[PDB]
């Protein structure tokens, strides 16, 4: 359990794993929708379909392969997988398709059809997934008029106006070897993918990726998205956090894991350690939370996230959770602090330790582009055993306390208050 | 026979209130920055329902 990196001016990453059945074998890029502006905005979830459309599928299909990609807004992936004896295929794959020829899939007909598909696909998410678009727009009121507030799926508006160009014109300034990483997890071998490397010769580009000229900002704001003919009300509220690579990451990660999450009509769900439970369930005010904890290149989010259908006591759902976050800085106890170590150590060891080696492919090449090199999940438990109730309390006094907030909301949001009458509850005036 | 000592505590009294005034003026104006700037988009739906 232990990931090796070299350099031959093309980094190369790896998680062997001996008892695994498959493997996977791709490359993670640099950068994501942090990274482009609001005229092409999209142009990274139209380079992902690309990759996946059909007669690029069909080709590896034959040979046995299948495919994957994901964007970010700090990265973006391709994936290759196959059998373990099968993964000189898969890197040759990734070469000519990828990487030298592209002109069989920037034709004519490919594109349109893509870019139908993808239309759909953005127009379907704004007018029935309500929990996830008012998260984006969460993050668009907070970081406005910065790199960090552009949609990853992009905007049916500007999604409109792409062409070819814009894609070539994109490659060619972020797809290079200086903005790159080669990763393999599963059944392989880290000589055996070496040697397989060199035996070709496998470089994209140069480097020289552009600078960025705004660095992100928090801003506290809010923005309402009224529909009264919608069952229920979602709102999403945070403060600003932590980056990547900041000596509070775990700190902010096991305050959140205080509150955790809640789901009314799971029977479990109700007995869970959580003071805040107390104050909900004798009239029912929501129906399900979520506490988050966000962490990016730059700046980050802490907050929550929830859903419910009392339109009459929404107020009534912010003012209690609101002073539980307060007893952060004045009241948190150790029995608090000793439960949210050992299940935030269950839930990340959950996360770095499925199964699936597309998704320890995403982790290992993001984290490796940021840091240089991969944390050990031995490393991050000692780290997180090693926090006492005066980390949390000196924490939550400089990141909490009387402190500017941004809300998202939509649906029937009503009863939902003005902004100084929910910034006046992050101090308490009884200390 | 109360006139000398009346007009002493009124320039207490004016002085005390008069600045009472003018930071009420301020507190206001803070605390209602937020509705005088709110800004507001319409974008007309389908009329499908």
């Amino acid at each position: 359990a232990e990931v090796t990196q070299l350099s031959n001016g093309i980094v190369v990453a790896t998680e062997h794993n001996p008892s695994a059945h498959t493997a996977s074998v791709g490359v993670v890029f640099g950068s994501g929708a942090a990274n482009e502006n609001p005229y092409n905005n999209g142009v990274s979830n139209l380079w992902k379909n690309i990759f996946l459309s059909k007669e690029n599928s069909a080709v590896a299909a034959k040979e046995g392969l299948a495919l994957s990609s994901n964007i970010s807004r700090d990265f973006q992936s391709y994936i290759v997988s196959s059998l373990p004896g099968s993964t000189d295929k898969s890197l040759d794959f990734l070469n000519q398709s990828f990487i030298q020829q592209k002109a069989n899939l920037l034709s004519s007909s490919n594109f349109e059809a893509t870019k139908k598909s993808v239309l759909k696909q953005v127009q379907d998410f704004e007018e029935n997934d309500h929990p996830n678009r008012v998260l984006e727009h969460l993050h668009s009121t907070a970081f406005q008029n910065t790199p960090l507030s552009l949609p990853t799926r992009g905007t049916l508006e500007s999604l409109e106006n792409l062409v070819v160009a814009d894609l070539e014109s994109f490659a060619n300034n972020h797809f290079l070897n200086s903005n790159a990483v080669v990763v393999g997890t599963g059944n392989i071998k880290h000589e055996d993918l070496v040697n397989s490397i060199e035996s070709k010769n496998l470089s994209l580009q140069t480097g020289t990726k552009p600078v960025l000229k705004k660095k992100a900002a928090f801003l506290g704001s809010e923005v309402r998205l009224r529909d009264d003919t919608l069952p229920k009300a979602w709102i999403s509220l945070a403060v600003e956090g932590e980056p990547v690579n900041s000596p509070n990451y775990f700190v902010a990660k096991l305050a959140a894991q205080i509150f955790g999450s809640y789901n009314a009509f799971e029977p479990a769900s109700r007995l869970q350690g959580i003071k805040l439970l107390d104050n909900i369930q004798e009239y029912q005010l929501c129906d399900n939370f979520n506490h988050f904890s966000l962490s990016y290149k730059d700046s980050g989010l802490w907050g929550f996230s929830t859903a419910t259908r009392n339109v009459t006591m929404i107020d009534d759902l912010i003012h209690f959770t609101l002073k539980q976050w307060n007893r952060l800085t004045i009241s948190v106890t150790d029995t608090e602090v000793e439960r949210a170590k050992s299940l935030l150590k269950l839930q990340l060891g959950q996360l770095y330790e499925s199964g699936n080696p597309v998704n320890d492919a995403n982790l290992l090449g993001a984290e490796v582009l940021i840091k240089g090199s991969k944390l050990s999940l031995g490393e991050a438990f000692k780290k997180i055993d090693a926090i006492t109730v005066k980390d949390v309390k000196a924490w939550a006094g400089k990141r909490l306390w009387d402190q500017d907030i941004a809300i998202a909301g939509t649906g029937q949001i009503e009863g939902l208050l003005d902004y100084m009458r929910i910034r006046s509850d992050m101090s308490m005036m009884r200390w | 026979p109360e006139h000398d000592e009346r007009k002493r505590l009124g320039l207490k009294t004016v002085i005390i209130l008069s600045s009472l005034y003018l930071l009420s003026i301020w507190v206001k104006k803070f605390k209602w920055a937020g509705i005088k700037t709110r800004k507001f988009v319409f974008n007309p739906p389908k009329p499908r329902k």
